[PDB]
């Protein structure tokens, strides 16, 4: 079934360990030109919430400890918030490279 | 080969129109009746951002796709912002009319209005206003319309200084979802036949049916905004309420406007037999520029006197021009000059007719105002039916109406409504 | 009576601007001016690849 | 109907020669208006330095005075009809247009006959319009585009009459009298160098009969057998830089000599001008604009505008771009514009060629929409090209342009040829002429 | 009376005052209303109807005596600071050129009676008005609408 794959994804979440330092799925991405052009697109509350989560992850990795078990971000509490902007940025850059091909 | 201007109304309430000129340039103009007069004080200046939002991301066509598509097909997409009604005109190559027409349809009927593109366009609003206000006259006309109406025509056509940084995507979507309606707008075409225009109107245009807010009747206010600018030339304009488009007095007010003179006919000439430039130059040796000013809308028009002068003798040119209109309000006029005014108005209407951009604007304005086309020969007949006493009645209505004044420059000798 | 603060109480800082100085084309021709007035009202054109034009 | 069938269904140009060497040309259409016009092959090239601003003086003075209808009687007879009267002059060709209704052309052609050969030049009108021309030349200095093009015409052509602007210098207009102006009118306003023009509601038999009736018997012979001749103006690649730091915006224009009028290279370099593109800050295309210099210009906010120009005169051309920028961004704008010119000369793609072909095709039909640029191109084409070139023939010579021909003709005219550089702003971050000439060739080639 | 007759009809936060500014030739008297943008028409019309009630003469003589004591006390607040006293005799010696005693100012304010207040309210409501406004102006009334 798919519950073995969901258990493997939960085990990969807890083995990647960026649920330990208060982060969701899209705070850990490499900020290239596409991720920066998508990171400008968010509303101000989500942008400041992402920057507070990044600052708390930087602070607690500097102090070398982690959040507790209640303060960890769960897999069901994970929101893929950057994905409807990043899919639009990736599709727009694909259309731009298609017009550069033409 | 120009057989007829086909003109019919779709049963939702849409005007569709097309003319086959067998023209190598195809010009399709959409004409919404949502200018800068249909918003209120809460949504001020969003018509400027909707005017600048021709190249944003739409549904089914991106911003990069729409910019590369319009200027790689070859034509233009541009707007026209009269305070009553707005126009989205597109000109282009006749071989590929369809991509341009669906591109303007995706501009109008299904926008997206993304927040980051509006935040990018907020600086372009300030840049477009700071370039467009280098003309001194449009500030006077904007202050004139701010003075001479109470609400629902007193909103400025350009955006105010504070709303740049405040106009939201929810505000633009509310303005589009209320006031961009198929029962409200029209779609006219030059060089394009009726069949593909009716197919596009059935395809992507006949969705909206809710007419939205219809305005608030544009009540007259009257007063003065008199700012100072530091230029040597004062720009002043004294204006009263006149009749609306479709009445029996707007033609007489336009005959009176071309009787007092509004056009530089002989370029770098005296503009001699116009009555205002006659009666100012009888008394003043100063450099000046005096003209009439007719601003006709669908609710109540605005007829007035425009003076540009040096600031040391503003009272002489303003009082001489107003004494000329007080002279013509008593019937002191010649019927040969009324015939010259009528021929100047017929010439000015055919100047509006003769270019296909101007023909597209005239067909769109007649389509939004009336819903049926009126031929220019009947326009010449209606101008020729203006009596000699009707412009005396129009000057009497201008004198007896409540005044309104917009002026800017050094204001040491500029007179007031008590002195006029 | 004859003062600035005696007339209006709270409006003395807004009608009395204190200032602690220390710490405590021009169209020059009549024939060239023919065309700068307003024949027809405010029309604004903003294009995609054409510049701004005002029809007067 | 397609583009070729639409241009074949464009109505024809009728051109006939009158008995005194006059050209009369009409384009009949379905407009109720008619513009009559007269185009004279007289400008700043055909005058010498003793009489510089005589063309501007005569284009001011032909309307206020007439031997037949003196004073303001021209204004009476014009505003009793409803005609407008434009009068534009260039460095080689001057004109007197009109704009009236189609029923009034017996009065109108008689009035345009009374303008150009029967203009009385009163001396009080000469003194008053002398004060008008000095105040207009004082007011023309605030506009930057015309004085930057005048500076480029001064610095591109030296010791030759394309240096002289159409305004004329202040000493050379205060030193103009009645006899020098009527010498210029008796020598340069001749009917072999004259074409009448009409654009709709017009029968050519009516124009031939009316121009035979009124505007015939005009000169045709020079006085002392003193026939002027056209000379090729020497293009000197030079520079000029009027540094005025208090003006807020720098207007810098770089041009190189282009083909002239009669070459078939002109369709290729106006295609290249369409690929380079035009810009102003009111352009709403943004970063997604197809012109590459415009997209990097609004990507780094370097310029407020650039206009590219192909100003062609007989035997010669200026061909370049006028950009207005701020003071800090000039060197980046010269680097990106010479990079875009060198990319168009070195590696031009067929997508760019069909984009510039479509932009030039749209601009050529959008100019020839209206009746007054139909009259402008019929008078200018009857003076320059020898006929009005039909727009199907311009369509054909646009259609033969591809990437290899565009790259070869661009590499003939732009690649490593000496620029003419003009500027009237904060001109400190303009590079010097050796750096401009070093940008004029690519080491990557 | 302005604050009572505005607050009897309005419930939003506001500030309605009246201000006087008399210069050497001509002076201004008027109503300054700070309101929210929705109820400002009711605020301005209720304040103008209150000054209409003063102009017809709906007045209490104890309230006129309280106004006299408020003016005497506010002039003593202007007197009691030394920069205010220096400004007071600087404006007196500048404009009038003579220094009245503050007790003589109190005698003039006590000499002002009710019929002069009724006459000045009639003069303010019958004179030509001028209005300056700033804010969201969708419910701000015009001068012809007053």
């Amino acid at each position: 079934s798919s519950k073995w794959l969901d258990g493997f994804r939960k085990w990969y979440y807890n083995a990647a360990g960026f649920n330990k330092l208060g982060l969701m799925r899209d705070d850990t991405l490499h900020e290239t030109e596409d991720v920066k052009e998508a990171i400008r697109r968010l509303p101000e509350d989500l942008y400041n919430d992402r920057m507070f989560r990044i600052k708390r992850a930087l602070d607690l990795t500097m102090r070398h400890q982690i959040l507790p078990k209640d303060q960890w971000t769960k897999y069901e509490e994970d929101k893929f918030y950057l994905e409807p902007y990043l899919k639009e940025v990736i599709r727009e850059r694909k259309e731009r490279e298609e017009w550069a091909k033409k | 080969q120009p057989q007829d201007l086909e003109f019919t109304k779709l049963p939702n309430g849409l005007v569709i129109a097309s003319l086959e000129n067998y023209a190598p340039l195809s010009r399709i103009g959409l004409f919404v009746k949502a200018g800068s007069r249909y918003e209120d004080s809460n949504n001020l200046g969003t018509s400027h951002l909707l005017r600048l939002a021709s190249s944003l991301t739409t549904k089914g066509a991106s911003s990069f796709k729409i910019t590369r598509g319009i200027e790689a097909v070859g034509g233009k997409l541009s707007v026209t912002a009269t305070r009553e009604n707005m126009a989205y005109t597109v000109e282009g190559i006749r071989s590929d009319i369809e991509i341009l027409m669906e591109f303007l349809l995706n501009v109008t009927t299904a926008p997206e209005f993304r927040r980051w593109e509006v935040a990018a366009l907020r600086s372009q609003l300030k840049i477009d206003k700071a370039v467009a206000f280098q003309n001194s006259q449009t500030r006077i006309i904007e202050n004139l319309h701010d003075v001479a109406y109470k609400n629902a025509l007193a909103n400025p056509l350009y955006c105010p200084d504070y709303r740049m940084g405040k106009i939201t995507s929810e505000e633009l979507h509310y303005f589009v979802q209320n006031h961009f309606t198929s029962a409200r707008m029209a779609l006219v075409g030059l060089g394009v036949s009726h069949s593909v225009l009716k197919q596009v109107a059935e395809q992507f245009l006949n969705m909206r049916g809710g007419l939205g807010l219809a305005g608030a009747k544009a009540k007259y206010r009257g007063g003065e905004i008199r700012e100072q600018n530091g230029d040597n030339l004062v720009h002043a304009a004294i204006v009263a309420e006149s009749a609306a488009i479709g009445n029996a007095e707007a033609n007489a007010f336009s005959v009176l406007q071309h009787l007092l003179g509004a056009g530089p006919h002989i370029k770098r000439g005296n503009n001699t037999t116009s009555l205002l430039s006659q009666s100012v130059a009888k008394g003043s040796h100063q450099p000046f520029d005096v003209s009439a000013f007719n601003a006709s809308y669908s609710d109540s028009g605005l007829f007035g006197i425009y003076t540009i002068s040096q600031a040391a003798a503003a009272g002489e040119v303003i009082n001489a021009a107003y004494n000329q209109v007080k002279a013509v309000a008593q019937g002191n006029l010649s019927s040969a000059d009324v015939q010259a005014a009528k021929n100047k108005l017929k010439a000015g209407y055919l100047m509006s007719v003769e270019t296909s951009e101007g023909f597209l604007s005239e067909i769109g304005s007649q389509a939004l105002a009336a819903g049926s086309y009126m031929p220019p020969s009947t326009v010449l007949q209606q101008i020729d039916s203006v009596a000699d006493a009707d412009v005396v009645k129009a000057a009497k209505k201008f004198v007896s109406g409540k005044k309104s004044m917009a002026a800017s420059g050094n204001l040491g000798h500029t007179p007031f409504l008590d002195e006029l | 009576m004859l003062s600035v603060a005696a007339r209006s109480g709270p409006f003395a800082p807004v009608l009395s601007a204190t200032s602690r100085g220390v710490a405590g084309r021009p169209f020059l021709c009549r024939e060239s001016l023919s065309g700068q007035a307003a024949a027809r009202p405010l029309v604004a054109t903003v294009g995609l690849n054409v510049p701004a034009s005002v029809r007067f | 109907a397609t583009f070729a069938q639409a241009l074949q269904s464009v109505p024809e140009t009728q051109v006939s020669i009158l008995d005194n060497g006059l050209r009369v040309a009409s384009e009949q259409s379905s407009h109720a208006t008619c513009t009559v016009g007269v185009w004279i092959d007289a400008g700043s090239r055909y005058e010498t330095e003793k009489n510089n601003g005589a063309g501007y003086f005569l284009e001011h003075l032909a309307f206020k005075g007439t031997k037949n209808r003196p004073g303001n009687a021209l204004e009476k007879e014009v505003e009793s009809i409803g005609a407008h009267l434009n009068a534009y002059s260039t460095r080689e060709h001057t004109a007197y247009l009109i704009k009236a209704l189609s029923k009034d052309l017996p009065k109108v052609v008689e009035l345009l006959a009374d303008i150009v050969q029967n203009s009385s030049l009163e001396d009080s009108q000469i003194e008053k319009e002398r004060d008008v021309i000095l105040r207009e030349m004082q007011e023309n200095d605030a506009s930057m585009q015309n004085v930057v093009f005048d500076y480029l015409h001064a610095t591109a052509f030296q010791g030759t009459p394309l240096a002289q602007a159409v305004e004329g210098p202040s000493e050379n207009v205060r030193r103009l009298s009645r006899t020098d102006l009527t010498d210029y009118l008796n020598r340069h306003y001749k009917a072999p160098r004259m074409v009448l023009a009409a654009a709709g509601g017009v029968e050519h038999q009516q124009l031939l009969d009316l121009a035979q009736k009124h505007l015939s018997s005009v000169s045709r012979v020079y006085e002392e057998d003193a026939v002027p001749g056209l000379t090729p103006c020497r293009f000197t690649g030079s520079e000029i830089r009027h540094r005025d730091d208090a003006l807020p915006l720098a207007h810098v224009a770089i041009a190189v000599e282009g083909p002239g009028w009669a070459n078939p290279d002109n369709v290729t370099l106006q295609v290249a001008n369409a690929i380079i593109g035009h810009y102003d800050c009111t352009y709403g295309g943004g970063v997604h604009l197809s012109s590459p210099l415009a997209s990097v210009a609004v990507a780094n906010k370097l310029c407020q505008s650039f206009q590219t120009f192909n100003i062609s005169y007989s035997d010669t051309g200026l061909l370049g771009a006028h950009f207005v920028c701020d003071a800090m961004s000039i060197d980046d704008m010269v680097f990106f514009l010479q990079g875009q010119w060198m990319r168009l000369c070195t590696s031009a793609t067929e997508s760019e060629v069909t984009r510039g072909k479509n932009i030039l095709r749209n601009a050529l039909v959008s100019h020839l929409d209206g009746t007054t640029p139909v009259c402008e191109d019929i008078g200018r084409s009857l003076l320059t090209y020898g006929r009005r070139i039909p727009l199907a023939e311009w369509e054909s010579r646009i259609q033969e342009v591809d990437a290899q021909m565009l790259r070869d003709i661009c590499s003939k005219y732009f690649y490593d040829q000496c620029p003419a550089v003009a500027g009237y702003g904060p001109i400190e971050q303009l590079p010097d002429y050796n750096r401009i000439r070093s940008g004029m060739f690519w080491l990557r080639f």
